[PDB]
């Protein structure tokens, strides 16, 4: 029905926090995913940019 | 601690008769891995042992 694309930059060690039910500085205070999340999480190393 | 024990002879310290503040540990963000089994990291500060 609709799709929402969210984008941001984080440390490689923080990508593991971008998942449903996660906690930590990013998941708690920056970007929280719901427990019943229905989307996809895509991430890549940007050390070149 | 300045020097840790060798894993074959892992050191153990009893913690007792004291008040803890696990939020200081979890929110330190100095740890690469912080995994809790059978107890939630966030609720850990609201419990007694």
């Amino acid at each position: 029905t609709n799709v929402y694309a969210d984008s941001f930059v984080i440390r490689g060690d923080e990508v593991r926090q971008i998942a449903p039910g996660q906690t930590g500085k990013i998941a708690d205070y920056n970007y929280k995913l719901p427990d019943d999340f229905t989307g996809c999480v895509i991430a890549w190393n940007s050390n070149n940019l | 601690a300045t020097r840790f024990a060798s894993v074959y002879a892992w050191n153990r310290k009893r913690i007792s008769n004291c008040v803890a503040d696990y939020s200081v540990l979890y929110n330190s963000a100095s740890f690469s891995t912080f995994k809790c089994y059978g107890v939630s990291p966030t609720k850990l500060n609201d419990l007694c042992f």
